[PDB]
RNA sequence: AGCGUACACGGUGGAUGCCCUGGCAGUCAGAGGCGAUGAAGGACGUGCUAAUCUGCGAUAAGCGUCGGUAAGGUGAUAUGAACCGUUAUAACCGGCGAUUUCCGAAUGGGGAAACCCAGUGUGUUUCGACACACUAUCAUUAACUGAAUCCAUAGGUUAAUGAGGCGAACCGGGGGAACUGAAACAUCUAAGUACCCCGAGGAAAAGAAAUCAACCGAGAUUCCCCCAGUAGCGGCGAGCGAACGGGGAGCAGCCCAGAGCCUGAAUCAGUGUGUGUGUUAGUGGAAGCGUCUGGAAAGGCGCGCGAUACAGGGUGACAGCCCCGUACACAAAAAUGCACAUGCUGUGAGCUCGAUGAGUAGGGCGGGACACGUGGUAUCCUGUCUGAAUAUGGGGGAUCCUCCAAGGCUAAAUACUCCUGACUGACCGAUAGUGAACCAGUACCGUGAGGGAAAGGCGAAAAGAACCCCGGCGAGGGGAGUGAAAAAGAACCUGAAACCGUGUACGUACAAGCAGUGGGAGCACGCUUAGGCGUGUGACUGCGGUCAGCGACUUAUAUUCUGUAGCAAGGUUAACCGAAUAGGGGAGCCGAAGGGAAACCGAGUCUUAACUGGGCGUUAAGUUGCAGGGUAUAGACCCGAAACCCGGUGAUCACCGGGAGAUAGCUGGUUCUCCCCGAAAGCUAUUUAGGUAGCGCCUCGUGAAUUCAUCUCCGGGGAGAAUGUUAUCACGGGAGACACACGGCGGGUGCUAACGUCCGUCGUGAAGAGGGAAACAACCCAGACCGCCAGCUAAGGUCCCAAAGUCAUGGUUAAGGGGGCUAAACCAUGCACCGAAGCUGCGGCAGCGACGCUUAUGCGUUGUUGGGUAGGGGAGCGUUCUGUAAGCCUGCGAAGGUGUGCUGUGAGGCAUGCUGGAGGUAUCAGAAGUGCGAAUGCUGACAU
């Protein structure tokens, strides 16, 4: 996963970062306040995960 | 004076002013006060009166008197090494070696090393003359035995060079070699 | 490295215990390990319905430092320490007492 | 046998206490439970709820035989200041 | 070993009879006065009442001589009146002029008892005659 | 049978038997010394001193122990200066069991 | 080379109170005045250690003179008379002997007459 | 053997601590002398202006001397060329 | 030659040094003390100068 | 607004007087420099 | 009914004992800056979070790559839920990076700090918004525009660079006080100190003679030790303070001045390569078992083993062999400092001639300011003109001596620590050390600068009390259980005193003035088998604001003396080097020769022309360390003012920090024991009334004639007996007193009174206790070494109070502290007795002299002495720490708390019961933050 997705091209980088964000951080964020979501792990994955894919999408496109 | 070498019985001839001296006990003493006083290390110190952090005289708080306040006589670091003339220095060392004669606390021996720097050699070497607790005192100083002497605690190995007035009065007995029992009579003149 | 890992048979050398052998469950990273009933603590839980109360006095096994275990090897039925030896490509545990490798 | 219960840190004056304790000193519980039912002082309340728990406490952890506990040793000592506090200590035993 | 103290509660007196007729005041009253102290006795001793109680007859007898019947006077009447009237007070004020001033002092002057009638009820007492 | 005579600068009027208490004498604890000197014998009709110490009379002795007497604390210093002198005080002594008594 | 003086001063205290138990009070109690009645008692005692000899003497003397009375002789002239009879009995066993024995103290009286004149 | 040491007797005094208790109580410039122990012997030491600065007796700069005695006279020094003493002439000469 | 015995009688405190100073060449350092002496002119004159606290026998 | 006009961390600033006085406020420690 | 006493059992209290994740003081190395590419310091967020610390910044206890390591891990409080990983993509550590909200120089504008409001350019677009960059000033460079003024310039614009601010000391420069002291203004010191401002630095500054000196000579700057606290300056007073020269660490002198000859020649700084050596993670790393106590062994007992590792730490009590470690041997993908040979860009090896610094010095002319006013007056500059030759000449001190300025640079030794790593300590251990060991520059106080605390400990492991009961579904407690211990329960190690309580035994209720001491019954408990014995109380009787802690003569430099040790006419090193307490270093200082105004002489020496003058020395040994007693200077044994100045904060009606531990004067306090001796409040001159310089009394050590005192005689000092521990004199150290009171005697003055005056005799007290006159410092007797339930006495007394004569021999008397006495008063005598801490009797201790055992003690003795304020001398106890000491005691019980017994003249010491539950320390030496009963002392608690 930290590197598999490393020969992604950019654009891809960008459509998959976006539907990451905008999808599981909302979701996550939503069910975390309404009582649902017992299990706290995807809140931290999901967080890991974005900050991974912002880390590349700048050096790989040259920001 | 005569001393038996303990392993070929040859006599070594010494100056009777150095190994034959009175002991001078006044002498022997002033110059271990003087030299267990000069490693001492005065660094220490106080806060008088107008170093406590504080300010204002509404007398005052800083005083002595006062909780928290300075130390009516705060010390400071200082010095406490003691001048010891040449003369007396070598005249307690002579007194010193002449006293570990006379008690039979000094021995002498041909040579005194070790094969390789093994602390079991030089412990089963001290065993077979029944030395526990001593000082070996040599010329030219050998690595292994240096090496090999290091770990025991009891027992500690130096140069002829090197002796000191404590060292030669807190070990039970002290071993100089021939070539060490030279070296100190050429030191002491 | 750790001369302690899981699932290695230990005998408790001081502390209540000497003598009694036991299986390590784990260690704990201030030093202690936990071993299968060589301490035995009566612990006096306080009640909650919820969350599986185990109920009344819980009898379960303490910790204990690492120092007062030792690697036990049935070659010999005596505990004996345990050093750190380079084999072609990785490092292994060994006993003293004729260098047996684990 | 001898039963104790005592009441620590208690929000009342020492002298007030020991102003109703000395009422009862040497009595029988039997009488010394209704002399303090209808004592007005406010000390009065808090030796009537030791004494209370000094006979339970007494039924629990011994037999029977709970006509015949007297008041044995009863003392109010000063406590932790901020109105000083008082520990109460009453000790009901059948001899 | 230590000084023989005398035992206030195994004291021994004996009461005594003694008659004021014919004797001067002053010494009398000093007769009396060591005798109440049992300074006589050989068991005299200085915190202990080991004296021996008395008894003073016709006290209405007292002789002075002198120009005293004028000059004395007790607390302001006169000798004379007092004299004729409670001829008892003299006595007992001149004894307890010569008895330590104290709770013992007071005790020692209690044994003392002075009637101006030779009867008197402690004759069951078998008080036993004292010349002076 | 009480016999009175003087020791140590002070007399002791003793009966028979009883031990009593005397100054530090230099004999030795199982000697039994003698009492030369006497004052008084005590009988049915006692017998007088016709002559000051009477030669008739001798009393035999044994002494048991030495010893110290009680701690003394003794204050010389008075006035009232703020001063503190508290010196300490053990006078030796002898007791002695009397046994026999000549008339 | 910083020293504490609580143990010494706490056992200073100890010793000087343990020796002034039974003073009402507050001189039994506080240390700045226990101090000072325990200084004017041990300078009673000095003054007492004397004059105890002055008052068994004037004991003595009060027995052997009321002794000697009840066989018709005063103090002084029963003295005279032990002392030209050449007797060296002390005042302390005169006293014993005439609170104890009646009969050995008429026989001292009637030898001092008898030597008297 | 360091137990056993002691100073000599009177050696170290404790030091009164006042304030403790009650009971506790409380031409010219060229000028030199030279002596008979002076060049006695120094392998040399004739007299003369010379030779005298070398043997570290008296002075660095000193260039005039006299032969003034002061006891302590062992060696029959002779002096010529140089200021003698009236009174100098009696123990050199002996 | 014959000796005279002197005695001490009275106290010293209250006297001038002089007789404090004849006192001492007496020997008399204490009351009562008595002390032989010599038959000489001097040991009179002594005994004249201070006789109200001594006795002579 | 009295206290912030004349006292307040701006105000302070302004002066170099007002400067040093933050200065010594930092050296020492306090929790609040101004208010 | 209460109160007091002793014991037992409890509570608040948190002293004491043990401990350290905290400080203090230093050594050795690194480093000496950070920031518009956005600093120091903050606000707000961020985890599954109710809160704090730490990390981090919308990529928010983390993200990418590369290495080590890895079977555990997701930071902690303080656990839980939910999850990842286990043989190489869990987590952890390090190198290299990405992200890095807002305030803050803050810089797009505004503003009340963390807030509000805009323009331009670009990307995106749900064609609404969103996403990134720029938008303050000055200075410099290139270019375009560009008025006065045609060109050109000032200015504007574009592109580029530097500063803006923060930070402890050190360096340079510019400003810059006051209090106070010198006999007193001035003057000096205070002090270029306190404090303010600018600058680069890792060090800075300075650095190579136009210097000194004297006819011999040193040769850059800076620093250390001597010279020397000397010469000198100074109302010659406080105080200030040299140079030459000598010994040391470093030692480096160069470039241009303008040309020539072969060239770019060595070296230098930059720019790359390869190796080694480190820094930033790390790997390996020796060798114990049985037994006895014990909760547990590392402790005792026995036998083994390692040691280039017995430095250290943890582990159920003290571990070389249990673990981490140490010695030693190894380790780097990446970044980085140093040492080399290497391609390359620039100053370019070496010789010759010039040059030797020119509108410059000098000449001046007038000012100002350097404290320096023409005063003893030196110094910088010009508003201003002139202006000399280049070694043959010029400058400084006629000869002589030294240099070549008016051009420039120069590491080394040298000062400090904001910070980083290691180590050390006769440094502290919670009232100490920092203000802060703990959520401290916090709580809190003031609008403000600023001021500014209290607060540590359960247990080995929370095993942190399931369960039952009283109570209000509380607080609190009693059982059960864990635990060695709950006499460890979260208010948690030890747990004293004041203070407040329960029980037992005893005593006691009108105002005394002490509730102590000697005697001492009685009452309760144990003895004893009775003897009047111990403990608890004390009828009767003689005499008569509190607790615990903290807190005070120390340290440095000079000088004098004493004791002690080495060497000895020699002694002795400083800086520095150093195999670093050794050894080297003799540069330096003291003495050995003094006399003499100097000069001069010399074991001899001078004055006067020389002395009938007396010399002054040698014959006595000085020097260097150690400890101590004094003196002076620094704050100077400790605490205690008003005032003046500087830098700031408030004028809502002066306050904060510093000079400053200011300076006076005058009170207050000054902590353990014992022994011996033992004062004074008096005199001379000065007297700037501050006192001063002496005399006088005291003590200690030495020397001295046997000195002095008393009594006798002689003469107006001499002689003679004995006694007095030399009580006599001199020298040297150290003192205290230097305002004395009362009274008899001889006074002057005078009430011919004096406690008004100062004298000689003095006695009492100060500094002397006791007896008597009722008490009473001034009246009499009398000088307390300690004990005795012994005796004899002095003053005074013998009727009772109150121990002793109602004694005797003769008279007088009716006057009447208490009763009273007709003698129980006054005048005489005699025998007696009482009468003190006086004397004697017994016992015991200590000081000082002589004779005989021992020659330090210990004895026959001999005797004598032993009140004591200030003061002097001597001998001791106690506590912390260091060596002895890896030895000894100690879990069979340490330190501490609390009782008892024994012991010492006492400071104190030993043993032991209970508590305590792990340290303590012998003997001999060494260093003190060393001994508390008060200073309107401080802190906490307890009272009122």
């Amino acid at each position: 996963m930290k590197a598999k997705e490393l020969r992604e091209k950019s654009v891809e980088e960008l459509n998959t970062e976006l539907l990451n964000l905008l999808r599981e951080q909302f979701n996550l964020r939503m069910q975390a306040a309404s009582g649902q979501l017992q299990q706290s792990h995807l809140l931290k994955q999901v967080r890991r995960d974005v900050a991974r894919v912002k880390t590349l999408l700048n050096e790989k496109a040259g920001a | 004076m005569e001393l038996v070498l303990k392993d070929a019985q040859s006599a070594l001839t010494v100056s009777e002013t150095t190994f034959g001296r009175d002991f001078n006990e006044a002498l022997v003493h002033q110059v271990v006060v003087a030299y267990a006083a000069g490693a001492r290390q005065g660094t220490r110190a106080q806060k008088t009166r107008a170093e406590v952090t504080g300010s204002g005289k509404k007398g005052s708080i800083k005083s002595p008197i006062w909780r928290s306040g300075g130390v009516t006589f705060a010390a400071r670091p200082q010095d406490h090494s003691q001048k010891v003339n040449k003369k007396m220095y070598r005249g307690a060392l002579k007194s010193i070696l002449s006293e570990l004669v006379r008690q039979d606390r000094l021995i002498v021996v041909e040579k005194f090393s070790v094969e390789a720097p093994k602390t079991k050699l030089l412990a089963q070497k001290l065993k077979d003359m029944a030395l526990e607790d001593v000082l070996i005192i040599t010329g030219e100083l050998d690595e292994n035995l240096f090496l090999a002497a290091r770990n025991l605690h009891k027992v500690d190995v130096r140069d002829a060079t090197g002796i000191d007035p404590v060292s030669l009065i807190a070990f039970d007995k002290v071993v100089m070699t021939a070539d060490a029992v030279k070296q100190v009579e050429e030191m002491l003149a | 490295a750790a001369k302690i890992r899981r699932d290695d048979e230990v005998i408790v050398l001081t502390g209540k215990d000497k003598g009694k052998r036991g299986k390590v469950k784990n260690v704990l990273s201030s030093g202690k390990v936990i071993v299968e009933g060589i301490n035995l603590v009566k612990k006096h839980q306080k009640p909650v319905p919820a969350l599986n109360q185990p109920g009344g006095i819980v009898e379960k096994e303490a910790a204990i430092q690492v120092s007062n275990v030792a690697i036990f090897n049935a070659a010999t039925g005596k505990a004996d320490r345990v050093g750190f030896r380079f084999e072609d490509g990785k490092k292994v545990r060994f006993f003293k007492s004729n260098s047996e490798t684990i | 046998m001898e039963t104790i219960a005592k009441h620590r840190h208690a929000r009342s004056s020492a002298q007030k206490v020991r102003l109703v304790a000395d009422l009862i000193r040497g009595k029988k519980v039997s009488q010394a439970l209704d002399i303090l039912t209808y004592t007005n002082k406010k000390a009065a309340v808090l030796v009537k709820k030791v004494l209370e728990s000094a006979i339970a406490n007494a039924e629990h952890n011994d037999g029977a035989d709970i006509d015949d506990l007297k008041v044995t040793k009863i003392f109010v000592d000063e406590g932790p200041s901020m109105k000083r506090t008082s520990h109460i200590t009453v000790v009901v035993s059948d001899r | 070993m230590k000084t023989f103290t005398a035992k206030p509660e195994t004291v021994k007196r004996d009461w005594y009879v003694v008659d004021a007729t014919g004797k001067t005041l002053g010494r009398l009253a000093t007769e009396l006065a060591r005798r109440l102290r049992g300074k006589h006795k050989a068991e005299y001793t200085p915190h202990v009442d080991t004296g021996d109680y008395i008894i003073v007859l016709n006290a209405d007898k007292v002789a002075v001589t002198g120009n005293k019947r004028t000059d004395k006077v007790y607390y302001q009447a006169t000798f004379e009146e007092m004299i004729a009237r409670r001829p008892e007070r003299v006595i007992e004020i001149a004894v307890k002029g010569m008895l330590p001033k104290g709770p013992l002092g007071r005790a020692m002057f209690r044994k003392l008892k002075v009637y101006a009638g030779n009867e008197h009820n402690h004759a069951a007492q078998q008080p036993q005659v004292l010349d002076i | 049978m009480y016999a009175v005579f003087q020791s140590g600068g002070k007399q002791h009027r003793v009966s028979e038997g009883q031990t009593v208490r005397l100054e530090k004498l230099d004999i030795a604890t199982g000697e039994t010394v003698e009492f030369a000197e006497v004052l008084m014998i005590a009988n049915g009709e006692e017998v007088k001193i016709g002559v000051p110490f009477v030669d008739g009379g001798v009393i035999k002795a044994e002494v048991v122990a030495h010893g110290r007497g009680e701690k003394v604390k003794i204050v010389k210093f008075r006035r009232r200066k703020h001063y503190r002198k508290q010196q300490g005080h053990r006078q030796w002594f002898t007791d002695v069991k009397i046994t026999g008594i000549s008339a | 080379a910083r020293v504490k003086r609580g143990v010494i001063a706490r056992a200073r205290h100890k010793k000087i109170l343990k020796q002034a138990k039974g003073y009402y009070g507050a001189r039994s109690r506080v240390y700045r005045v226990a101090f000072q009645a325990v200084i004017k008692a041990g300078q009673y005692a000095y003054r007492d250690r004397r004059q105890r000899k002055r008052q068994f003497r004037q004991l003595w003397i009060a027995r052997i003179n009321a002794a000697a009375r009840q066989n018709g002789i005063s103090y002084s002239k029963f003295i005279n008379g032990l002392k030209k009879a050449s007797v060296e009995i002390d005042r302390k066993i005169l006293a014993d002997i005439a609170v104890f024995d009646k009969v050995a103290f008429t026989a001292l009286v009637e030898k001092a007459k008898a030597a008297l004149a | 053997r360091l137990n056993t040491l002691s100073p000599a007797e009177g050696s170290k005094k404790a030091g009164k601590r006042l304030g403790r208790g009650i009971g506790s109580g409380l031409k010219a410039a060229i000028t030199a002398e030279i002596r008979l122990s002076d060049l006695a012997k120094v392998e040399g030491g004739v007299v003369d202006l010379n030779t005298l600065k070398a043997a570290n007796i008296i002075g660095i700069q000193i260039e005039f001397a006299k032969v003034i005695l002061a006891g302590e006279v062992t060696t029959p020094v002779t002096v010529r060329g140089l200021r003698v003493t009236k009174g100098a002439r009696a123990a050199i000469e002996a | 030659a014959k000796t005279i015995k002197i005695t001490q009688t009275r106290s010293a405190i209250g006297r001038l040094p002089k007789h404090k100073a004849t006192l001492l060449g007496l020997g008399l350092r204490r009351i009562g003390h008595t002390v032989e002496r010599e038959d000489t002119p001097a040991i009179r004159g002594m005994i004249n100068a201070v006789s109200f606290m001594v006795k002579v026998e | 607004l009295k206290r912030n006009r004349s006292h307040g961390f701006r105000a302070r600033m302004a002066t170099k007087n007002g400067r040093q006085v933050l200065a010594r406020r930092r050296a020492k420690g306090r929790a609040r420099l101004t208010v």
